[PDB]
């Protein structure tokens, strides 16, 4: 009762429809997802090319998830050799490697622009979910920022009154008028700490003697800035991408669906009173389920002690801060 | 002029961003490419720079194995330049001058260039196989007639340098010509029950030919041994496709990785004002071949272990075989890591 | 010696000035148009040009395979998102199918056919060149939109 | 003087950066003309590289003349004697050159003159990016006119007579090209963001490839000349000048210090490189050899031009700077 169309060129739409009808066997998940996106028309006169409308061509959500995971599993041998080479690359450097399972659902790259409006970070060649190293480095840096703000908030605020005044003036300039309201909350401390770590690293020389307790170890501010680097000095810790272990993909699914059902969406966007006359607009998106095991590795360029400190910081961040998208809802959390 | 030539093969384990810095298209920070063709290449300057940095690190760490014997640069410099051995060492201690072996091979450091020229000359990392997604055979290694023609020209140059005509005709038995909708693909990529292939956006009729693909596989095997960067070479002979020139150009221009990155400000937890940018990356599992020519060293009073050109050839081959290097930017976030294999004819 | 860069810049300036003048009051329309313009190249590089055009048409609540750019009015939509999507689709398709004009240096790769229907039954090389031209014109349009149009 | 002349082809395997003079953008602009602005190699640099190659070959003793090896060590004593052995010491002291180079490619630093004068390398085919037919060899009518005027002095037999038929006139927005470059359907071709209408003609390209294969062989520098014919375009004079001025390879280079891992201050500069796959032609004018008791093998001018063509045919040699980074290697095919 649904009409499927394909905006790809002719002589290829037939093969795309064969792939989506399971008549043929596709092997690359990113290929079928992106380059062969179907446009589904329901009783409503509109070819909505969204996962909510894309799933309508299957029997149910379970069938869609099973099809996606079978397509993912069809490249298991290639992913296995790729992971073996990746582990060899890890061991080539003096990299410390640790494995972590997903405590809750994880979704990285949800904000990427795509036809589905809700994308997911999939490896181009093999079509498996992965965490880019940039995300890990950023989450570690932000966890360090949060720890510093929570512990040494008033101290750094007093030491850098000029910087906090500059930040308050900037906020007043952009955030409405707010001439001097500018509450000195934890968020302002985090902002000025980030500003110090990004544009005012040299002025952070005095603070470098400070130490903050992470997990069981103690990390200095100088250690953190050496690990991450500045505009004038390169970081010393190499953060590699994280990939799931190939073994677990054989038995449990590595990709599932999740739903967002925004009732009162006009209230949030347009300003209508919430009430209850606000029929929802469900939107589905892919996410790797909880329990999937990922392998992380951090290497060093100058000192292995910095690598160990960065590994501890990243473990703490993944345990508490969380990586990926919708981290405010407990998504993308890892457990030992 | 030159004496010998080795072939360096680079297999991109992670996406590689050899930055160019020339303007900014919609995909910001474009990679360096050949202007007239658009094919992605790594210029000799960057490859020589990273090789020189790795060699300097190895020599300072005292890990370079010459003739299966460890190389200590201090005692060698003393045996060569005993009059000023201390002073030159101070320059290395102050980073003014690079260590002895790197200065012999890659030339003297920037602080002084008129003394001698480099004994080595790297080449541009011309692409050989491109990873393109496929319906069957999850991803495929793709090549173009210009690619194999340039490989044959490179082989001819190697034969001329070494005066070895025997290796000249290794690839000289491969002439091809393909329409824009035809390809010579391995059995894995070919669709079941249909003599057609799909390379990430296109349905291509499978042209029937075996000598060309067999010769290409044999050439790769001769260049890089029987181990093709962690997997046997014979295991990928059925995942190779030779496509039309325009199709290969389109693959190299549009199938490259486009990575979006943002900066998260702690004041709000959202992307900052203009904190987002896109970067172009070479896809993972790509092959780039380069020529490294070597002649007589231009220095004076050389040690006996590096006296002749072959003593440099073997040292470079043993020190840069199945190694891992970082090319381009985003080193700190695990980008640009490549497996390097050195071969000779 | 008439470079296509001049035609690209002139067309982008004309279209961005047109949307700025026609909807100077609607700041949210300007913001939506700017966001769609600076996000379109990512969609084109990800899912292709035909998929992007079909996505715009779907966001316009219009059928595919039976709609051309000449038969859509960008101002005939109540919603700001629909307004911006229609304007972007019209501008991109107009540049692809006619260029800056018949007498200009660039007359569009497609003669006069609808770019989506052109993509449907053309070779991969033609759609690749069309994608390259669309990328360039979208880059210019995003540049000019960031220049003049207000930010959402 | 200069009784005979020979033509030397030059195909750029790798980008060539010869010499260095406005330098408006590129800190090291390429070796360029003045009246026309076309890329060119000064006769001095080409003569220098050719004479260095000849000197190295003489040292290596691989200069076989008339299918017989040329031993210079015996020849110098045979033609000079007395101090010739002592003259050998001058070669050993590097203060002089072997007698063959001294009598052909000019004297030493310190009476006589070179038997051959090396002319300028004029451009013949410029590679430019094409929308279809990935890259195209483009020329200009005055390029063909210069080729004909240069080639009237060597070939003349019937090839010179038939080469006179090349006479075309092109507007600033029109071109003649092969089937590969012309777009499907529309009768126009796009090169480097310039659109040109195809002019109907089927004679100029045929004659150009005819003469090219006539005095350069069917094997067009390791490639079949027939395939080249489909990708030959001729543009207007202004279009060709703009192409040769703005379609060269502008490459930005930097220097990184290992102390901080960033670019050294003031270490960024742009260098301009002549594109690869560029056909260039040079004229070598050979006169009567200097009367210094020359051997009867190369007594006449015909013999010396023959030996030069034999020893330089299908050769590989590096021109310009940046030799250490794989720039400047070209292939020379002497015109027989």
């Amino acid at each position: 009762n649904v009409v499927v169309k394909y905006p790809v060129n002719s002589e290829l739409a037939n093969y795309a429809e064969k792939f989506w009808k399971k008549e043929l066997a596709i092997y690359n998940l990113s290929l079928i997802l992106n380059k062969m996106t179907p446009f589904v028309k329901r009783r409503s006169e509109s070819y909505k090319s969204s996962l909510s409308a894309v799933k309508e061509i299957f029997k149910n959500v379970d069938d869609f998830q099973n099809f996606l995971n079978s397509v993912l599993r069809r490249s298991l041998d290639e992913y296995r050799v790729f992971f073996e080479n990746y582990e060899r690359l890890f061991n080539s450097f003096s990299s410390k490697i640790f494995s972590m399972r997903t405590k809750s659902r994880l979704v990285v790259g949800l904000g990427d622009e795509s036809v589905y409006e809700t994308s997911i970070r999939l490896h181009r060649n093999y079509g498996v979910p992965y965490i880019p190293g940039s995300a890990l480095k950023g989450v570690a840096k932000h966890y360090a920022f949060s720890i510093l703000a929570r512990e040494n908030g008033d101290e750094i605020l007093r030491i850098y009154e000029s910087v906090k005044e500059d930040l308050k003036a900037r906020i007043a300039k952009r955030d409405k008028i707010k001439k001097n309201d500018v509450p000195e909350d934890y968020y302002l401390t985090a902002a000025v700490i980030q500003e110090l770590f990004e544009k005012k690293f040299d002025e952070l020389g005095a603070i470098r003697n400070t130490r903050v307790e992470i997990g069981d170890t103690v990390i200095s501010v100088g250690d953190i800035v050496k690990i991450f680097g500045t505009q004038k000095e390169e970081g010393s810790v190499i953060f590699f991408d994280a990939f799931p272990t190939p073994e677990q993909l054989k038995d449990k699914p590595n990709l599932e669906l999740d739903i967002m059902n925004p009732h009162y969406q006009p209230y949030y966007q347009h300003g209508e009173p919430p009430g209850d006359w606000h029929s929802p607009n469900p939107i589905f998106f892919l996410t790797v389920p909880a329990g999937v095991e990922f392998t992380f590795a951090v290497a060093s360029r100058d000192l292995d002690d910095l690598a160990e400190k960065a590994e501890k910081l990243l473990k703490e961040a993944l345990k508490k801060f969380g990586v990926g998208a919708k981290t405010s809802l407990g998504y993308g959390r890892f457990d030992a | 002029m030159f004496e010998k030539a080795v072939v360096f093969g680079l297999y991109s384990i992670t996406p590689v961003h050899a930055g160019s810095g020339a303007e900014l298209s919609v995909i910001a920070l474009p990679i360096q490419r050949e202007r007239h063709t658009g094919f992605p290449v790594i210029w000799g300057q960057s490859l020589k720079g990273v090789l020189r940095s790795r060699f300097r690190q190895l020599e300072l760490d005292e890990k370079i194995e010459v003739e299966s014997q460890k190389w200590k640069w201090k005692e060698k410099t003393k045996e060569v330049l005993k009059e000023k051995a201390d002073e030159f060492i101070k320059k290395v201690e102050e980073r003014k001058r690079d260590p002895l072996l790197t200065e012999i091979v890659f030339g003297p450091a920037t602080d002084g260039a008129s003394e001698h020229a480099g004994a080595v000359s790297v080449g541009d990392a011309k692409i050989l196989l491109f990873p393109v997604r496929s319906a069957k055979g999850v991803f495929a290694f793709v090549t173009s007639p210009i690619v194999i023609q340039r490989l044959k020209e490179d082989f001819e140059l190697v034969s001329e340098i070494e005066n070895d005509i025997e290796l000249k005709q290794i690839l000289s038995r491969f002439k091809v010509e393909l329409s824009n909708n035809e390809t010579i693909a391995g059995n894995a990529l070919i669709l079941n029950g249909e003599n057609k292939v799909i390379l990430e956006d296109i349905v291509l009729k499978v042209k029937s030919d075996s000598n060309v693909i067999e010769n290409l596989v044999e050439v790769l095997k001769t260049l890089f041994g029987d181990n093709f960067f962690g997997k046997p070479i014979e295991s990928i002979k059925e995942r190779i496709a030779i496509v039309s020139d325009d199709v290969f150009k389109s693959f190299t221009r549009f199938s490259t990785e486009i990575v979006a990155r943002v900066r998260i400000d702690a004041e709000k937890g959202t992307v900052a004002r203009g904190g987002l940018w896109y970067e172009e990356f070479l896809p993972s599992d790509t092959l780039m071949y380069s020529l490294i020519a070597v002649g007589s060293p231009k220095k004076e009073n050389l040690p006996k272990e590096v006296d002749n050109t072959q003593k440099i050839v073997n040292v470079l081959k043993v020190t840069f075989n199945n190694a891992f290097l970082q090319i381009g930017g985003d080193e700190t976030v695990g980008k640009g890591f490549v497996k390097v294999r050195a071969g000779v004819l | 010696i008439r470079e296509i860069e001049q035609e690209r810049a002139s067309f982008a300036f004309k279209v961005v000035s047109d949307i700025k003048d026609k909807y100077s009051q609607n700041k949210k329309v300007q913001g939506k148009y700017s966001s769609y313009a600076e996000k379109a190249p990512t969609i084109i590089l990800n899912n292709g040009l035909g998929a992007t055009l079909a996505f715009f048409l779907s966001k316009l609540e219009k059928p595919i395979d039976d709609v051309d750019y000449k038969s859509i009015n960008p101002e005939s939509f109540g919603n700001a998102e629909n307004i911006a999507y229609a304007f972007l689709y019209k501008h991109l398709s107009t540049w692809l199918a006619e260029g800056n004009g018949k007498d200009s240096a660039f007359s569009g790769l497609t003669n006069g056919e609808d770019p989506l229907k052109y993509i449907m039954e053309k070779t991969a090389i033609d759609v690749a060149i069309s994608t390259e031209e669309a990328l360039s014109i979208l880059n210019w349009i995003k540049k000019f939109a960031k220049a003049m149009l207000e930010e959402e």
